[PDB]
């Protein structure tokens, strides 16, 4: 119990932290990634001056402070930053003391060593904690869907990503990172939307849109005679209410956004799209170990909660795999939080603890212990 | 014991007699010992009672002493792996284990 | 009955196995002689961990495993991953139990004492057969042709012999081993179809060089004035359809790969050619045999099927050979089982049952007794 109970989970995103306790079945957090800095001096009726506001608070009074995002892209770039938002995880959101506390946090696919190094220095040398843990993120995807080997299109808020791995070792030269997500997808949304007739002018209009795009939007399959049927106008429209009456109708670019995913080029985008970029690094693997990685096409993220999703993707890589293979999407339904949900399974688990950094290891080894 | 040659006052020196049977139970019970590997594998949503045998032995086997793959036959009715505990060695047969 | 159905034959090569019941006129299992040990841990959907592949699961899955090759150059090197090769042959393959048949073997040309009281040692001991009896490769073929003196070109997968048989006994010092055959040739066609301007990229690539080598390649008859044929360039030309559409011509290069068994200096091989070869072990012979020889040239091996192969060793051999001499290049179309076929027929023989060795005489002599 002494660490079963006690072992935390914190999943660091480009748009969203999930965090709680290992032993869970969903993030007993889920939080903004942002640090807001008051652009002038006064206060809240009750409190005292504040420096700085994290998570939602920054977002709720984001006309008074300067907003900034940690993560860019999945890596962290700020690192006062970050151990501001770790401050906030631990003794605000899970209201626990980290010093009596195993870790387990997740960084991105090829994400450089001296990060690993450095978080693992804040952890230990600022945190205290007794003993951490880097896990990298389409790994706990692929293993909380029960799995060792097989290939993560893994899509959030500001990265997309291919990690092929095979018994539990990423591919480190077959992965591929496609910089567009579903911060990129509510902004293309925004003007197909304002494109449509309108006005997204306060705040209040701005934050919905995103809202939207999660309840309505959709990836159809065949995306083409979708179309064609939004012309005959069949009763495929759908009209969402606003904070007031404001009924405002979406028909048809509902799925003229994840069509986004596939066809970048709709937004300016010159790379290639999600299905080539699954199959690209899949041709960019061992050819015996291509079978398997077809068969178990895991996905998950925010982005890939998309309805219809799979369906495209599934037939989108049959036709461009040889006949000879099996093809298999599996997109589960927390995916959303996958990466969390096989944080809490691997540390919870009963063989886990042999791999925990304790502070032994640290105290005596550096940081390079944990860099692996 | 230690009192007794005290009380008297004879004189002799031993080293603790439980340290004999430390070396079994590390391997059980610390952290990269059997029930680790054991309970980390419960993790991992597609293995398999083979799975768990192999890591079980790539990381204890030739580096372990305690740790032994096994006599098969006597009265024995399969493999696994041998402890060597204070009463003797035993034959464990890993399957449902997970 | 008992044993006339009951006889198996197995003939052990460098590339394949070839397999079946004595008294069948082919045989019943053909396959490669690899066995794969799996590099990752892992398993197929449905199916459990194993340990290993032989066969076509090993050349199927090579992209996960390591393979290997058990006999090298018709020698038996790992006798581990050949008793593997064995269990496979008779429990898998041909489904039978070997305990209740009589297994024909073959051996290759000079095969070591040892080696021949060893595969008696693992028959016997592990397979634990009725009986059992190794016969020499060149030898069945010889006598799957009728005869019982001839010299036998044989060219398979790793290894070309010549072995001059007289009433039945091969003669030690005539028998000539050259180690170049289909494997060497489908690596140097590799490379000039390459060198004509192409890539065998993908495992789909090579893997059918090896089938252009077999249904394409030619052995022509004066190949000094088929080059200059080449240049004028007639309706010589040859184009094969690839996996896909890929339509690759080979014109020339067809012959040129087969004009490597004349000319081993194609291939940096200093060693002199097949015709030279079959020529020296007969004047190495005794003289009031080598008329016999020389009239009975019979060809056996995979390798020996490039039409028109014969035309090309009768005349290289006639303008060797004194003038008073008749020359006779034997070549029939089963060829690439005339070891197997020549066991069956032996096997199956009514005469044969009395040089069968038994478990009486094993139990009774030791390893000694089937060796001879």
């Amino acid at each position: 119990d002494e660490d079963e109970t006690t072992a935390l989970v914190c999943d660091n995103g480009s748009g969203l932290v999930k965090a709680g306790f290992a032993g869970d079945d969903a993030p007993r957090a889920v939080f903004p990634s942002i640090v807001g800095r008051p652009r002038h001096q006064g206060v809240m009726v009750g409190m005292g001056q504040k420096d700085s506001y994290v998570g939602d608070e920054a977002q709720s009074k984001r006309g008074i402070l300067t907003l900034k995002y940690p993560i860019e892209h999945g890596i962290i770039t700020n690192w006062d930053d970050m151990e501001k938002i770790w401050h906030h995880t631990f003794y605000n959101e899970l209201r626990v003391a980290p010093e009596e506390h195993p870790t387990l946090l997740t960084e991105a696919p090829l994400n450089p060593k001296a990060n690993r190094e450095k978080m693992t220095q804040i952890m230990f040398e600022t945190f205290n904690v007794p003993a951490m843990y880097v896990a990298i993120q389409a790994v706990l995807s692929l293993y909380a869907s029960g799995r060792t080997t097989g290939i993560v299109l893994d899509s959030g808020d500001g990265v997309t990503h291919n990690v092929p791995i095979y018994e539990g070792y990423a591919l480190p030269h077959a992965i591929m990172r496609l910089d567009l997500a579903g911060r990129d997808l509510t902004d293309y949304l925004m003007k197909i939307l304002t494109e449509r007739g309108y006005s997204f002018v306060t705040t209040a209009e701005r934050e919905i849109v995103r809202d939207i795009k999660e309840k309505l939007c959709y990836v159809a399959l065949d995306f083409e005679n979708e179309m064609a049927t939004a012309a005959s106008s069949s009763s495929l429209e759908k009209s969402y209410e606003l904070p007031d009456g404001q009924v405002i109708t979406i028909g048809n670019e509902r799925f003229r956004c994840p069509e986004t995913l596939f066809q970048p080029s709709f937004i300016g985008m010159e790379s290639a799209g999600i299905h080539e970029t699954t199959y690209n690094s899949i041709m960019k693997c061992d050819i015996d170990i291509r079978k398997d990685l077809y068969a178990n096409n895991v996905m998950s993220g925010g982005t890939t909660m998309y309805p219809g999703i799979a369906d495209r993707m599934q037939k989108e890589i049959t036709a461009l795999a040889p006949s000879t293979m099996k093809i298999k999407i599996i997109a589960p339904p927390e995916r959303k939080y996958s990466v969390w949900i096989g944080g809490s399974i691997l540390a919870s688990l009963s063989t886990f603890q042999q791999m925990w950094i304790t502070k032994q290891e640290y105290d005596e080894a550096g940081p390079s212990i944990v860099h692996r | 014991e230690q009192e007794e040659y005290k009380k008297e006052g004879i004189e002799w020196e031993f080293i603790d007699f439980g340290m004999d049977l430390a070396a079994c139970i590390e391997l059980i019970e610390k952290p990269m010992g059997i029930f680790s590997i054991l309970e980390e594998e419960c993790m991992f949503p597609k293995a398999t009672d083979t799975s768990f045998k192999n890591k079980l032995y790539d990381e204890h086997l030739g580096k372990s002493n305690n740790f032994q793959k096994p006599k098969p036959a006597k009265g024995k009715a399969e493999a696994h792996f041998s402890l060597v505990h204070y009463a003797g060695t035993v034959d464990y047969n890993i399957s449902g284990w997970l």
